[PDB]
């Protein structure tokens, strides 16, 4: 698939992370994580499991098959609670990355939270992403799974 | 045989001293805050269920609200000091929160005035040494818990409150789930 996300890298890809930073926005907490179960397939199947070598993208199956899938409810998650809020949540300005692997500190510049209380289209940021973080899960099982 | 880390609560790693016994944070701003204590008062719950009549205090926090949050906070630091707290939780709120009618400093002056706050005996307080002191203790008290999310709560300054290891479906349930991991944490 490096043809869809070699042009989802140099035609989607960043249109997320720059145009926001364009206008120099604020983030969220969710918000890079959802950067992260993104970024972490458009790099985690180009330089990944469809690979430097194309025989072989069973294993880009599970980096799709538990990866767009965490980017469905992280998205999916977030949203819920736009209107209809929960009381056993939280609403966060920092972040985290478990395994000593540490996120943050890497690129300080954009994996960086600073939690707060715009429109996009018809709609605002987030389901915009499930528009996507949903679209690039069936439509991407369908031929592969 | 039954009471689980990670799950019902989880322990600090960097623990803290002279941390109060139950320490609940918490914004006028998070929907959720809101739910914990607006709607599930589960603040008075874990009151109820708790062991000798202890410390069950309750920060506030700065990051959501930016400016505003900062007075917010030092409006609590007030309330605790006098303090109505009580008296003064419920409508900043159902102010900031709920309906949108807080702007600043005064806003919240006035909800204060108007909830039996003596005019500005609350601005008697709000610049004495009592109350700086006790704002700056609610930052410290919150990078000490190293703090993210909110609401919080911490056992005696050791137990990170995990609300997920326990229903997540039922309210009423929850809720004596919640308040019961506290009687728990506590005496222990
Ligand atoms: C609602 O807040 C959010 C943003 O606001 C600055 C984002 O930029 C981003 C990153 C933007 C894209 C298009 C992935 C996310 C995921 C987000 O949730
Ligand atoms: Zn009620």
């Amino acid at each position: 698939a490096w043809l869809l996300m070699a042009f989802t890298a140099l035609a989607l890809e960043l249109t997320a992370l720059w145009f926001q930073h364009v206008m120099l926005l604020k983030p969220c907490v969710l918000c890079i994580y959802e950067r992260v179960a993104l970024f972490g397939v458009l790099g985690a199947a180009l330089i990944g499991a469809i690979a430097p070598k194309t025989p072989l993208r069973y294993v880009a199956m599970v980096i799709w098959l538990y990866s767009a899938f965490r980017g469905v409810q992280l998205t999916y998650e977030h949203t819920m609670l736009q209107l209809y809020p929960s009381p056993f949540a939280t609403c966060d300005f920092m972040v985290r990355f478990p395994e000593w692997l540490p996120l943050d500190k890497w690129v300080p510049q954009v994996f960086v939270a600073s939690g707060d209380s715009w429109d996009f289209l018809g709609l605002e940021m987030p389901q915009w992403l499930l528009g996507i973080f949903i679209a690039y899960l069936i439509v991407a099982v369908l031929v592969v799974i | 045989a039954q009471y689980e880390d990670g799950k019902q609560y989880t322990t600090l790693e960097k623990p803290v001293a002279g941390a109060p016994q139950v320490l609940e944070f918490f914004s006028f701003f998070c929907p959720h805050a809101y739910q914990f204590e607006e709607v599930l008062h589960i603040s008075d719950n874990v009151k109820k269920k708790l062991p000798e009549g202890v410390k069950m205090t309750k920060y506030h926090v700065n990051f959501m609200g930016g400016d505003l949050g900062k007075d917010l906070t030092q409006a609590w630091a007030v309330a605790m000091a006098l303090g109505v707290e009580d008296k003064v939780t419920v409508p900043l709120f159902e102010g900031v929160q709920k309906t949108q009618t807080i702007r600043s400093a005064s806003d919240i002056r006035d909800v204060f005035i108007n909830a039996g706050i003596k005019g500005e005996e609350y601005d008697a307080a709000w610049n004495s040494f009592v109350v700086k002191s006790l704002v700056a203790q609610q930052e410290k008290a919150a990078a000490d818990v190293q703090l993210r999310g909110v609401p919080a709560m911490f056992v005696n300054g050791k137990y990170q409150l995990n609300p997920q290891g326990m229903d997540t479906s039922n309210m009423d349930v929850f809720v004596q789930q919640y308040a019961d991991t506290v009687k728990y944490l506590s005496e222990k």
